């Protein structure tokens, strides 16, 4: 197996929708 | 009214960007009150709800937006982000790909999809998706900064200098405009950012926790101000998602059981479920109280539980890493809260009072790097359970294929007993070293390795191939149990040369930058018969390292790559190296302890960040100041002297082999005692009615 390491979740980008 | 609802939704978007999430939620809800079938408002509301930790309520509104508008790509992509946070990888994937299917030019969806590939270990696919996102939207901080980390992981250094410039420029612009930086607080240690920038990045990530607990509207907790309720004992709570098979437990699993029960009551709060390993078993059994907070996902109720136990000192072992629930610390269920061991840096957050470190790791002249007050351990804050986990490596013997201490090595609990049956064994003074001559027994052992046999039996003793530990005992390979057999480890197992100096580094490749490889190249050039030993960590980084080394004048055969190994083999095979070359950008931490337990000298050059100073702290505690460089020239000179002056190498290697036992570095009993003295200083200070201050003794 790959050894367990110190891990961090990658941030994602929320999309804000402008109303027209 | 169209205009009315539209204005409410758009103003709420503005409030969201400003960091006023409460007002955003308010405006989104008024928009939906005016116009119930408002798809954009449903999706936008779900986003701020997600940011508030209300994930299930977010999903409901995302689905409502999509029911109203089936081709609403933003809603799919945003919903994917929520599912990803919920650890629903497949669900997140299906949302991202649907969003991209609706709109192939949707840059955000490509970048979000990339994060799934990144966290799955599919770096090439992550890179490709991030590049698609940046092709569609060139100004995209999230995509660029995560792409940069992807490139760091595989050691792609194409335009590295301009990459660093862009990263710093991005962080500066984001901090100025009060945004959450696109650079993760852990990753920030890898880039030439200021200490002020790094601490600010951390601070803003800590602010995310405040957004999640503010909606709970819980009042501040009343804290104990004496030890009366606990019969004079101090109640310490260790909070970690890593009680199980994780480097954290490999370091501190013995510590809860070694606390003095006359003065301390140990509470362990697990943020993860039982993984069925001996690591988890040991902590559950030896802690006075073990609490599975993974059964209590509501942060309000979890913090309530901690408070009901009457915890005096709550210890944060996660920082900004996976499985963390720093919302618990933001609620302050304890009067004293400390960062310890797990996270190599500042929290940047006000809800953390102390960071447990040491004078070597965190000198007072760089104290502005941390938001917490400094709390000094007398030697090093670092610790490992190596003496308990791998005692079979306390002693070793070699086979003389003719004398080397690291070409053909045997280790074992019953090694001494086995050697008693071999009357032709010579004891060479270097504790000294037993040497098996090239006899019948030695030839049988060597035949086993050459033929890839699993194990043989000699005089009743089981002799194991070091490459085959998992086939013999899974628990022994993971470090869950001590190996019972005599294990054989050879340079031939890894394609290492028999008559040359081996410099090693067993860290993930991300810790290597161009400057480090250049420094390593200078060393290899000055030591004719020497190779560099690295890991396929990951394998796709290998051709990159090889290319850059060739460009630096190093032939390809000078660098030897091995696969990552099970825990036990990884520590054990460190014995085959002559010297470890530590990474200055970010030191080996756990891997630093791993190599020193094998008796291998480590050369290091401490920087300014915590992460770049840990190895020097370990070596200072070990008692080998001569292995700590003050600059790059000295780093190279030390390494070259070790590789060319063979008597000096023998002296230094013997020093490490002895002092790993005699120094306090791997002494968990002594560590626990001194940690207890520090806890008491923290308590008395608080109990005297004082706000936290530097406990630098
Ligand atoms: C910079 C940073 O994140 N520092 C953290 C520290 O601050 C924390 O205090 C340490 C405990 O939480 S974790 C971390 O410490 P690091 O030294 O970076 O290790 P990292 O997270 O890459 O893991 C590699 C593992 O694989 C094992 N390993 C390695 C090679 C191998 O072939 N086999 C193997 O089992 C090794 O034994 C390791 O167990």
């Amino acid at each position: 197996s790959n050894p367990p390491c110190q891990t961090h979740e990658t941030g994602t980008t929320n999309t804000a929708t402008t109303a027209t | 009214c169209p205009t009315h609802a539209d204005s409410l939704n758009n103003l709420a978007n503005i409030k969201r960007e400003q960091g006023n999430i409460e007002e955003a939620v308010r405006l989104y809800r008024k928009a939906l009150e005016v116009f119930p079938e408002f798809a954009a408002a449903h999706s936008n509301l779900a986003s701020v709800l997600q940011q508030q930790g209300k994930l299930q309520e977010a999903l409901m509104h995302y689905k409502e937006a999509i029911r109203i508008s089936p081709t609403f790509a933003d809603a799919y992509s945003n919903m994917g982000n929520t599912l990803k946070e919920m650890q629903d990888v497949q669900g997140a994937l299906q949302c991202y790909t649907r969003a991209i299917q609706i709109n192939p030019a949707f840059a955000d969806a490509h970048s979000n999809l990339a994060s799934i590939h990144k966290d799955s270990g599919n770096i090439p696919e992550a890179i490709a998706s991030y590049r698609t996102a940046l092709k569609l939207k060139p100004d995209f901080p999230d995509a660029y900064c995560n792409l940069a980390h992807c490139l760091q992981i595989v050691c792609d250094w194409t335009d590295y200098d301009e990459r660093m410039k862009k990263l710093v420029s991005i962080v500066a612009d984001q901090l100025e405009k009060n945004r959450l930086p696109s650079v993760h607080p852990h990753h920030s240690m890898l880039y030439p950012l200021s200490h002020g920038f790094r601490k600010a990045i951390a601070e803003r990530h800590g602010n995310l926790c405040l957004d999640k607990i503010n909606v709970l509207h819980k009042p501040p907790y009343e804290h104990p101000k004496d030890l009366k309720l606990s019969d004079g004992r101090l109640r310490v709570g260790y909070v970690s998602s890593d009680f199980g098979n994780h480097p954290t437990s490999h370091l501190m699993q013995s510590i809860p059981g070694m606390h003095n029960p006359d003065k301390f009551e140990v509470f362990c709060y697990a943020l993860s479920p039982d993984d069925g390993t001996n690591f988890r078993v040991k902590v559950m059994a030896e802690a006075n109280h073990f609490i599975d907070l993974s059964q209590i996902p509501c942060n309000g109720k979890a913090a309530d539980r901690i408070h009901q136990d009457g915890i005096h000192i709550l210890v944060n072992m996660n920082g900004y890493t996976k499985g963390a629930r720093n919302e618990l610390f933001a609620l302050r269920p304890a009067p004293i809260q400390a960062m310890w061991l797990g996270y190599p840096g500042t929290s940047g957050a006000l809800f953390m009072d102390y960071i447990i470190t040491d004078q070597e790791t965190s000198p007072a002249e760089v104290a502005e790097q941390y938001s917490e007050k400094l709390a000094y351990m007398p030697h090093t804050f670092f610790i490992g359970d190596h003496a308990n986990m791998f005692p079979h490596l306390k002693k070793k013997a070699v086979i003389d294929f003719k004398i080397y201490d690291n070409r053909i090595v045997l280790n074992g609990i019953d090694l001494k007993a086995f050697l008693d049956s071999l009357p032709d064994v010579k004891i060479v003074k270097m504790l000294n070293m037993p040497v098996i001559p090239m006899n019948t027994i030695a030839e049988a052992v060597i035949e086993m390795i050459n033929r890839g046999q699993i194990q043989i039996t000699i005089n009743g003793f089981s002799i194991s191939n070091g490459l085959a530990t998992t086939q013999i005992n899974n628990k022994a390979a993971t470090g869950e149990e001590v190996p019972r057999t005599i294990i054989v480890t050879t340079r031939s197992q890894y394609g290492l040369p028999e008559d040359a100096i081996v410099y090693c580094n067993f860290n993930q490749l991300y810790k290597i930058d161009p400057s480090t490889l250049q420094m390593w190249a200078n060393i290899l050039k000055r030591v004719p018969n020497s190779v560099l030993w690295l890991l396929r960590f990951p394998a796709v980084g290998e051709p990159n390292i090889q290319q850059y080394a060739q460009n630096m004048g190093l032939p390809q055969n000078r660098i030897i790559f091995s696969p990552v190994a099970p825990k036990e083999e990884h520590v054990r095979r460190g014995q085959l190296a002559d010297v470890c070359l530590d990474t200055p950008l970010c030191n080996g931490h756990t891997t630093g302890m791993d190599v020193l337990w094998a008796g291998t000298p480590m050369v290091t050059m401490p920087g300014e960040t915590l992460a770049s100073r840990v190895a020097a702290s370990q070596l200072t505690c070990l008692g080998c100041l001569e292995l700590i460089a003050k600059n790059r020239q000295e780093y190279e000179d030390i390494a070259v002297k070790l590789g060319t002056d063979l008597e000096y190498l023998k002296k230094v290697r013997g020093k490490v082999w002895k002092q790993r036992i005699s120094s306090p570095l791997f002494n968990t009993k002594q560590y626990t005692m001194e940690l207890e003295r520090l806890y008491l200083q923290m308590w008395e200070h608080y109990a005297a009615g004082n706000k936290p201050d530097h406990m630098i003794k």
